[PDB]
DNA sequence: GCAGACACTACGAGTACAAA
DNA sequence: ACAGACCTAAGTCCTTTGTACTCGTAGTGTCTGC
DNA sequence: GACTTAGGTCTGT
C-alpha cells in the first residue's frame, strides 16, 4: 500500500490527520507518520505544515484551514509525500529538529558515561549489599534529585518551596498565606495518576531541605487508633534519629523536625469511624509538615481534605521530557531504542514513567531491538486498560463512527456493552442527559432527530423499568447486559453522531436530592398541621399551599406591619413556626413564585414578625 | 474401589518450561528470564485453562532451584487473603532472610488474584516497592481489570491468549504416545472442537472418552461430551423460516432438558458476539429477547415464551 | 557460629516482653564482649539499646562477629515455649538464616528446639554520645509505674519539672487534669524505697504519654528506674540489669 | 413409619444404582469409572426430578458401602453457600483422612448452582490441589449460575429429561 | 478472692452485584 | 521579558434496595498474677 | 468536530 521512504523523510513536518481515510485508520496514519519523524498535533494552527484530509472534514477545522491557510493533501497525497521528501527532512525547521536530535542523543551519552562512571567507584569501593543487576530496572534508575524528575516541574518547584517557606508561614501562625500562597495551609496533597513521581518528589524536596523523613503507608495503617497513637504522638515530637544524626553540625537546622510522607493515603477506610476524616483534623493541628499522597483525589471518601491541604495536581508528563531518560537507559542497558517509538510507548501505557520502564525491562530480555516493526504488538500487547470517566464513556456512546457499519467492526457490541459495564451507576443517567445533545449522523432515509429522540427516549423508559426489576427486592442482577442494550446501547445508536455542544453532568441527582429536601420539609409541615387539616401530604401541596399563601404572604403584601398578628393567629391555628413559613413560601412554582416578593417586604416588617412571633 | 490414579491433567502437568505449548512469545522469554534471572513483578492474565499456573510455576521452580520450599509462597482464593494476609504473611515473609543463588530472590505467587479485596491489594502496593530486592511478587487471574491500576503498573502484564487448534492437538497427541491410547482423527478433532481452545477440558474429555468408552471416536467423544449449546442456539437464532427454528427449539434444546433461562441467556450471548447479522437487527432481536428474559426470571418459563421469542425475532428479520 | 547459654529462661523472657510494645523488629549485633542492640521505634521518636555481657551467660563463644535480625513478637512466642527453670541456649551456624534457641532441663531429659527464622533489618549503626545531664534521678520502678498509668488515663502528656528538691508530673486533659508530687527521701532501712536526686539546673519538660509506658513496661527488669534529663537533649530512662541496661531514649514535645 | 409412612416421592427413592432408571448411559459410564477406580470430578446438570440426587446417593452407597453418610461429605449448597465453609469444612474435609475405612474421599454438593461466585473462585483451587484423595461431585439444575472455572475442571453429565 | 490481659465472638458500617 | 503562540493534559462530577464479605470497634468470657 | 482550564516550551518583538 504506502510506498516506503528514507528514514526520517517526513521529519520538521506538523502534520495534522483529520479527514477520515479509506484505506488507513487515524492510529495507522499517525503511526506512520511518526515513523519518518513527523509530528503529530490535534488541533490545526498558524505552524501546522500539512493538514491530511481525503474526505469527510469537519466545518470547524476546515475553517480553520480557510483562514489559515493551511495546505491540504489526501491520502494518496499522502502517500506520495511519504516518498518524495529527503531523509532527515535542507528546510530549516527540518535542521532544527536535526539539532534537537543530535542535543537529545549527546545528553542520553553523557548521562549513560556519567553512569558508568558511577558504577566503577562502586565497584572500586566494594573491592576495597545487593548487586546492582538484582534491583529492578525502576529502583535502580530512581531519581536521585529533583534536577531528574521527568514532567510537572512546576509542581516540584511548588512543593520544594512550600517546604522551604513552612519555617517562616509557622512563624507567622500560618495566618499569612505569602507571595506563593502555600503557608496558609498546614498540609499538602501531590495527587495524580500512579507512577508520576509523587512519592519521589517527596522524598527528594524533603531530603535537600533537611528535615527527617518519616513514611507512613496510610493503607497499612488507616485505622483511627492506630493512626492516631502513631503519628498523633509523631506530630509534635522531636526526631532521636535526627538528633542523634549529628546536631553537632550546624548547616541542617532542621534535621531535628520530621516530615511525614503519606503514602497511598486513598487507602484510609471511610466513614466518622474511618480514619480518612479524622486525618483532616490531625492536618488544622500540626507541628510538623504533613504530606498526603493520593491517586485519587475526586473520590468521595476523600472530601473532608479538600479545604485543610493545598491541592498539587501531578499530571501525565509529556512524552518529550521522558524521551531523554528513556534514551538514557537504553545507552547504559545495551538495547537499541529509536526516539520515534518512544511517543507511542507512552500513549501505549498512558504517561506511567514506571510501566515504560517495566516494559522496556521485559521486552529487552529477548528483542534487542525495539522499532517500528515490533512497536504495534507491543501496543496491543502492553496497553493499559483504564476505566473511563463517565464524560468518556459518554463521548464514545454518543459517537457517530461507533455505530457505522465500518465501525461496528473495529467497535463490536460486546466492547459498548464493556463501555456500559466500566460505570454501570452513571452511564444510563449520562446518556439520559446528554442523548438530545447531539447532532445525529446515522438517521435512517426517512428519519428526524425528533423520531430518533422519541425512540431512544422509550428506550430509555423501557432501561428505567429493567433497572427498577434490577434494583429492587428481587435482585434480577442477571439483567444487568439487558439494561446495558436498552439504557445506554439502543438510545444512543439511535441517537448517534457528532456532539453539538458540551457533555454535561446528570442533573437527576441534584434535583433528586432537592425533591427529597423538598418531601422531608413537606412532610413537617404536613405532620405540624395534621391535627386540623384531613388531607395527605400530596393533597396539603396540591391545595391548601396555594390558599395558605393568601392568609400569609398576601397581607404582608398589602394591609402592612399591622398584618402580623393576624398572621400569627392563622399560625398559631395550625402550629405553624417561623421555619414552617420559610419552608411553605418556598413551595410554589411558576407565576406564583415568591423568592422575589419575599425581598421586596421591607426588612422592618420582617423583623418585626420575628419578633412578635418570639 | 479405595484408591484413584491420578487425572490426566495433574499427572501430565507440564514439570519444565518448555512443555507449555501455546503463548510461544510469553514462554519464550520466561525461560530466558528463567536462564538470566531478575524476575519483574508480573501479572498472569487470559482465559481458563491455556497454562497459567503452570507457567509460573515452572518459571518458579527453575528460578529457585532446590529452594522452593521456602523462597516461594503461595496464596490461593481458598486461604484467607484479605488485608490481614498482606500485613501478617506476606509482610513476614517478605521481611525474612534467605540466601539464594546470585540472580534469583524470593518470589509469591498469588493464585486466583483477582479475587483480593480492594483493602488488601491497596495495602500491597508499598509491600511489593520497599521489599523488591529480595521478593518478586507475581499474580496470576483470569480477568486483569480486577487488579487495581497502581498494582498493574508496578508489574509487568503478559496476557496469554486462547490455544491454537494446532497446538491442543500436539499436547493431545504426545498425551496419547504416552498412554498409548486407541484413537481415531475424527475423534481427536471432536474432542478439539469441544475444547474450544481450554486444554484443560480437552484433557479431561479426552481421559474420560478412554474411560468411559475406550476408543477416541466421533461418536464416543460426543456420546460423552454434548455438541456446544452456543451452536445450537445460534443455528436456531439463524434459522430462515420460523417452521425451522421452532423445530430446533423444541428437538434440540426443550426436548433434550436445557432450562427456559439458559437457553434465552444463551441466545442473548450468541446474539451480541454475533457478526453476520446487522447491529440495528441484533440489537432489536437484543431487545425481544430481553423481554422474554423477563418473563422467563418473572416465573412464567414455558415453550410457548420462547416460541413466541423466536417468531418476534423472525417477523424483526423479515422486515 | 555462636553457642550462648543462659542460665534461666525467664530473664531473656521478661527482657523481651519490657521492649516488645513499641518497636517489632530489632538487630542483635553479639560482639565478644556480649549482645548489644539498638532498635529505632516506628516513629522514630524513641531508641532502645540493650546489652547483655558475657558474665550474664555460663558459657559464650562467638567465632565471627555476627548480626542477628530478628522479630520482637516471633521471639516473644518463641520464648513463651521454654519453662521458667530451663537453660536457653542460643546456637547459630554460619552465615544465619535462623537462630536455634535451645531450652533444656536437667532434671529431665526434655529437650525443645525451636528455630526461629532471621529477619533482614537494614538500619545504621547510629553512634550514642553521652552528654551533661541536668537532672539525674533514681526511683523505685513500681511507683514511676504507678504515676505515669494514673496519669496517662486523663491526658497523653507527662509535665515533669524538677523544682529544687521536688519532683511533678502533671497531666493536662480535655476532662479533668492531674498533679502528682514527689519528694527526695533517702532510708536507710531499706535502699530499694530511698529517692536519689541531682540537680544541676532545674528542667521543665514535656513527654508523651504513650512513650512513657512503654518505656514503664520494663519495670520487671529492675527495681529502680534511672532518668537523665536535659532540656534540649532526649531523655534517659534506664533500667539497669546484671551486666547491662535496657536504655530509653526518649524526645519530648516541642516548647 | 418403617419407611411406609413416607410419600411416595421419597419412599420410592433409588437406593442402589439399578434401581435408576432413563439416564442408562450416565449410569454405566459412571459404574465403569468407578469399577476401574478412574472416577474423574462429576457435575451431574438436569432438570428437577430427573434423579441426580438418588444418582449420587446410590453411586456414594456402591462405593462406600452401608456407612456411606460418615465418609461422604455431603453439603446442601443452598443453606451453606459461603466462603467460609469452603475454607473451613471442605478443606478440612479434603485435606484429611479418614475416620472409618481406607480410601479416598468424596464431596457431593447439592444444589450448587446457588453458590455464591466468591465460594466457586475459592473452590476452583480446593478441587486443585486435593485431586490426590478427593474428589467432588456438583449437582445443578441450571448451569448458567455457576462458573465457567468450575465447569473445566469438572467432567460433565447431562440428565435428559425421562422417557 | 480479686482485678487486669490478651484472645474470641458479636455488632456495625461500607461496597459490589456481569461477561468473557 | 512577556504576553502571545503553539500544543497537550485535564476537569466538568453521587441515589435505595437483598444477601454475602470484610474489617475495625466494642463486648464478652476466661487464664494468670498478687 | 465538545466546552473551559490549565501546563510546558519557543520564538518574536
Ligand atoms: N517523573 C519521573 N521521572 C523519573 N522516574 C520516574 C518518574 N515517575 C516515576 N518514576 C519512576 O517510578 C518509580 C516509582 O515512582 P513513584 O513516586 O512511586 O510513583 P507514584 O506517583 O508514587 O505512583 P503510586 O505509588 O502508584 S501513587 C520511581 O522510583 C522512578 O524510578
Ligand atoms: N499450554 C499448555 N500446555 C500444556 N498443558 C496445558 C496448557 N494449558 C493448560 N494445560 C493443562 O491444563 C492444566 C491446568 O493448567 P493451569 O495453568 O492450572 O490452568 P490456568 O491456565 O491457570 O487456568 P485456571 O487454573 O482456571 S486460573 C495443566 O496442568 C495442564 O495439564
Ligand atoms: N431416574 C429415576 N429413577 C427412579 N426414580 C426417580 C428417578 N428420578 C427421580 N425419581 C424419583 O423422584 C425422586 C426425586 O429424585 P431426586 O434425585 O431427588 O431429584 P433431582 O434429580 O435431584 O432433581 P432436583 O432435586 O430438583 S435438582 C426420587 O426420590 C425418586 O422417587
Ligand atoms: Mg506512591
Ligand atoms: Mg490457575
Ligand atoms: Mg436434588
Amino acid at each position: 500500500s504506502f510506498p516506503e521512504g528514507k528514514p526520517n523523510c517526513l521529519l520538521g513536518l506538523t502534520i495534522v490527520f483529520t479527514g477520515v481515510l479509506p484505506t488507513l485508520e487515524r492510529g495507522a496514519s499517525e503511526a506512520l507518520a511518526k515513523r519518518y519523524g513527523a509530528r503529530v498535533t490535534k488541533s490545526i494552527s498558524s505552524k501546522t505544515s500539512v493538514v491530511v484530509l481525503g474526505d469527510e472534514a469537519g466545518p470547524k477545522k476546515l475553517e480553520k484551514i480557510k483562514q489559515l491557510k493551511i495546505k491540504a493533501i489526501d491520502e494518496e497525497g499522502f502517500k506520495q509525500l511519504i516518498a518524495g521528501m529527503p531523509a532527515e527532512g535542507d528546510g530549516e525547521a527540518a535542521e532544527k529538529a536535526r539539532r534537537k536530535l543530535e542535543e537529545q542523543h549527546n545528553i542520553a551519552t553523557k548521562e549513560a558515561e556519567l553512569l558508568v562512571k558511577k558504577e566503577e567507584e562502586r565497584s572500586k569501593k566494594l573491592a576495597a549489599v545487593v548487586r546492582e543487576e538484582d534491583k529492578l530496572w525502576t529502583v535502580k534508575y530512581a531519581p536521585t534529585n529533583l534536577q531528574q524528575v521527568c514532567g510537572n516541574k512546576g509542581s516540584v518547584m511548588k512543593l520544594k518551596n512550600w517546604l522551604a517557606n513552612w519555617e517562616n508561614s509557622k512563624k507567622n501562625s500560618f495566618k499569612h498565606a505569602g507571595k506563593d500562597g502555600s503557608g496558609v495551609f498546614r498540609a499538602a496533597m501531590l495527587y495524580g495518576p500512579p507512577g508520576i513521581g509523587k512519592t519521589t518528589a517527596a522524598h527528594l524536596v524533603a531530603q535537600e531541605l533537611g528535615y527527617d523523613i518519616l513514611e507512613q503507608n496510610a493503607s497499612d495503617v488507616r485505622s483511627k487508633t492506630l493512626l492516631n497513637a502513631g503519628v498523633k504522638n509523631a506530630l509534635d515530637n522531636m526526631s532521636v534519629v535526627g538528633y542523634f544524626k549529628h546536631n553537632e553540625e550546624a548547616q541542617n537546622l532542621n534535621g531535628k523536625h520530621f516530615v511525614i510522607i503519606m503514602d497511598e493515603v486513598d487507602g484510609m477506610s471511610g466513614g466518622d469511624r474511618g480514619g480518612v476524616g479524622q486525618l483532616a483534623q490531625f492536618c488544622r493541628k500540626t507541628s510538623t509538615p504533613l504530606i498526603l499522597i493520593c491517586n485519587e483525589r475526586n473520590l468521595p471518601k476523600m472530601r473532608p481534605f479538600d479545604r485543610v491541604c493545598l491541592d498539587i495536581q501531578f499530571r501525565r508528563p509529556d512524552a518529550n521530557s521522558i524521551k531523554s531518560r528513556l534514551m538514557t537507559i537504553a545507552i547504559r542497558e545495551k538495547f537499541k531504542l529509536d526516539p520515534n517509538v518512544i511517543d507511542r510507548l507512552i500513549q501505549t501505557t498512558r504517561g506511567d514513567i514506571r510501566q515504560v520502564i517495566n516494559l522496556l525491562s521485559t521486552i529487552s530480555t529477548t528483542t534487542k531491538t525495539i522499532n517500528h516493526e515490533n512497536i504495534n504488538e507491543i501496543s496491543k500487547a502492553w496497553e493499559k486498560n483504564i476505566a473511563l470517566k463517565p464524560f468518556d464513556i459518554a463521548h464514545k456512546m454518543l459517537d457517530g463512527q461507533i455505530y457505522s457499519d465500518i465501525g461496528s467492526r473495529n467497535f463490536t457490541l460486546n466492547d459498548k456493552i464493556a463501555l456500559y459495564f466500566d460505570d454501570f451507576d452513571f452511564t444510563p443517567l449520562m446518556i439520559q442527559e446528554n442523548y438530545l445533545s447531539t447532532r445525529p449522523s446515522v438517521l435512517k432515509p426517512g428519519q428526524s432527530h425528533l423520531e430518533a429522540v422519541a425512540e431512544a427516549a422509550n428506550c430509555i423508559s423501557l432501561g428505567d423499568i429493567v433497572e427498577k426489576k434490577i434494583r429492587s427486592s428481587e435482585q434480577l442482577w442477571s439483567l444487568l447486559p439487558l439494561h446495558a442494550v436498552l439504557s445506554s446501547v439502543y438510545p444512543a445508536s439511535k441517537v448517534a453522531g457528532h456532539m453539538a455542544g458540551r457533555i454535561n453532568f446528570t442533573a437527576w441527582l441534584g434535583q433528586n436530592s432537592k425533591s427529597a429536601k423538598y418531601y422531608r420539609l413537606l412532610q413537617e409541615i404536613h405532620y405540624h398541621t395534621r391535627l386540623g387539616t384531613s388531607t395527605d401530604k400530596i393533597g396539603l401541596r396540591l391545595d391548601y399551599l396555594p390558599t395558605f399563601r393568601k392568609r400569609l404572604l398576601d397581607p404582608f403584601l398589602k394591609q402592612g406591619a399591622d398584618a402580623i398578628s393576624s398572621v400569627i393567629e392563622v399560625m398559631d391555628d395550625y402550629y405553624l413556626t417561623k421555619e414552617d413559613w420559610d419552608s411553605i413560601m418556598e413551595f410554589f412554582v411558576g407565576p406564583d413564585v415568591t423568592t422575589a416578593i419575599i425581598k421586596k417586604i421591607p426588612a422592618t416588617v420582617k423583623s418585626g414578625f420575628t419578633r412578635k412571633y418570639n | 474401589t479405595l484408591s484413584l490414579q491420578l487425572p490426566w491433567v495433574e499427572k501430565y502437568r507440564p514439570q519444565v518450561l518448555s512443555d507449555i505449548v501455546g503463548n510461544k512469545e510469553t514462554i519464550d522469554r520466561l525461560q530466558q528470564i528463567a536462564k538470566d534471572g531478575n524476575m519483574p513483578h508480573m501479572i498472569i492474565s487470559g482465559m481458563p485453562g491455556i497454562g497459567k499456573t503452570t507457567s509460573v510455576h515452572c518459571l518458579a521452580h527453575e528460578l529457585l532451584g532446590r529452594s522452593y520450599a521456602d523462597g516461594v509462597l503461595e496464596l490461593n482464593a481458598s486461604d484467607d487473603r484479605g488485608i490481614d494476609v498482606v500485613r501478617n504473611q506476606i509482610k513476614h515473609f517478605a521481611q525474612k532472610k534467605l540466601h539464594l543463588p546470585p540472580g534469583k530472590h524470593k518470589i509469591v505467587i498469588l493464585d486466583e488474584a483477582d479475587s483480593m479485596t480492594a483493602g488488601a491489594q491497596q495495602a500491597l502496593r508499598r509491600t511489593m516497592e520497599l521489599y523488591s530486592n529480595s521478593t518478586r511478587f507475581a499474580f496470576a487471574c483470569n480477568q486483569s481489570n480486577k487488579i487495581i491500576e497502581p498494582l498493574q503498573s508496578r508489574c509487568a502484564i503478559l496476557r496469554y491468549s486462547k490455544l491454537s487448534d494446532e497446538d491442543v492437538l500436539k499436547r493431545l497427541l504426545q498425551i496419547i504416545k504416552l498412554e498409548d491410547v486407541k484413537y481415531t482423527n475424527d475423534g481427536l478433532e471432536a474432542i478439539i472442537f469441544t475444547a474450544e481452545g481450554d486444554m484443560r477440558q480437552a484433557i479431561n474429555n479426552l481421559q474420560s472418552t478412554v474411560a468411559g468408552h475406550g476408543l477416541v471416536n466421533a461418536d464416543n467423544v460426543f456420546k460423552i461430551v454434548d455438541s456446544p449449546h452456543p451452536l445450537i442456539v445460534k443455528k436456531m437464532l439463524l434459522a430462515s423460516n420460523l417452521e425451522d427454528s421452532i423445530q430446533i427449539l423444541r428437538t434440540d434444546l426443550w426436548k433434550k432438558g436445557y432450562s427456559s433461562i439458559d437457553i434465552v441467556t444463551t441466545s442473548f450471548r450468541v446474539t451480541k458476539n454475533l457478526a453476520q447479522v446487522k447491529e440495528s437487527v441484533r440489537l432489536e432481536m437484543i431487545k425481544e429477547i430481553g423481554l422474554t428474559h423477563m418473563r422467563i426470571l418473572e416465573g412464567v418459563g414455558t415453550y410457548l415464551q420462547l416460541a413466541s421469542m423466536l417468531a418476534k425475532i423472525h417477523k424483526l428479520n423479515n422486515k | 557460629m555462636l553457642e550462648a547459654k543462659f542460665e534461666e529462661a525467664s530473664l531473656f523472657k521478661r527482657i523481651i516482653d519490657g521492649f516488645k510494645d513499641c518497636v517489632q523488629l530489632v538487630n542483635f549485633q553479639c560482639k565478644e564482649d556480649g549482645i548489644i542492640a539498638q532498635a529505632v521505634d516506628d516513629s522514630r521518636v524513641l531508641l532502645v539499646s540493650l546489652e547483655i555481657g558475657v558474665e550474664a551467660f555460663q558459657e559464650y563463644r562467638c567465632d565471627h562477629p555476627v548480626t542477628l535480625g530478628m522479630d520482637l513478637t516471633s521471639l516473644s512466642k518463641i520464648l513463651r515455649c521454654g519453662n521458667n527453670t530451663d537453660t536457653l541456649t542460643l546456637i547459630a551456624d554460619n552465615t544465619p538464616d535462623s537462630i536455634i534457641l535451645l531450652f533444656e532441663d536437667t532434671k529431665k531429659d526434655r529437650i525443645a528446639e525451636y528455630s526461629l527464622k532471621l529477619m533482614d533489618i537494614d538500619a545504621d549503626f547510629l553512634k550514642i554520645e553521652e552528654l551533661q545531664y541536668d537532672s539525674t534521678l533514681s526511683l523505685p520502678s513500681s511507683e514511676f509505674s504507678k504515676i505515669v498509668r494514673d496519669l496517662s488515663q486523663l491526658s497523653d502528656s507527662i509535665n515533669i519539672m524538677i523544682t529544687k528538691e521536688t519532683i511533678k508530673f502533671v497531666a493536662d486533659g480535655d476532662i479533668g487534669s492531674g498533679s502528682v508530687i514527689i519528694k527526695p527521701f533517702v532510708d536507710m532501712e531499706h535502699p530499694e524505697t530511698s529517692i536519689k536526686l541531682e540537680m544541676d539546673q532545674p528542667v521543665d519538660l514535656t513527654f508523651g504519654a504513650k512513650y512513657l509506658l512503654d518505656i514503664i513496661k520494663g519495670s520487671s527488669l529492675s527495681d529502680r528506674v534511672g532518668i537523665r534529663l536535659s532540656s534540649e537533649a532526649p531523655a534517659l530512662f534506664q533500667f539497669d540489669l546484671k551486666s547491662g541496661f535496657l536504655q530509653f531514649f526518649l524526645a519530648p514535645k516541642f516548647n | 413409619r418403617s419407611k411406609e409412612n413416607l410419600p411416595w416421592v421419597e419412599k420410592y427413592r433409588p437406593e442402589t444404582l439399578d434401581e435408576v432408571y432413563g439416564q442408562n448411559e450416565v449410569i454405566t459410564t459412571v459404574r465403569k469409572f468407578v469399577d476401574e477406580g478412574k472416577l474423574p470430578h462429576l457435575l451431574f446438570y438436569g432438570p428437577p426430578g430427573t434423579g441426580k440426587t438418588s444418582t449420587i446417593v446410590a453411586l456414594a452407597r456402591e462405593i462406600y458401602g452401608k456407612n456411606y453418610s460418615n465418609m461422604v461429605l455431603e453439603l446442601n449448597a443452598s443453606d451453606d453457600r459461603g466462603i467460609d465453609v469452603v475454607r473451613n469444612q471442605i478443606k478440612d474435609f479434603a485435606s484429611t483422612r479418614q475416620i472409618f475405612s481406607k480410601g479416598f474421599k468424596l464431596i457431593i454438593l447439592d444444589e450448587a448452582d446457588a453458590m455464591t461466585n466468591a465460594a466457586q473462585n475459592a473452590l476452583r483451587r480446593v478441587i486443585e490441589r486435593y485431586t490426590k484423595n478427593t474428589r467432588f461431585c456438583v449437582l445443578a439444575n441450571y448451569a448458567h449460575k455457576l462458573t465457567p472455572a468450575l465447569l473445566s475442571r469438572c467432567t460433565r453429565f447431562r440428565f435428559q429429561p425421562l422417557p
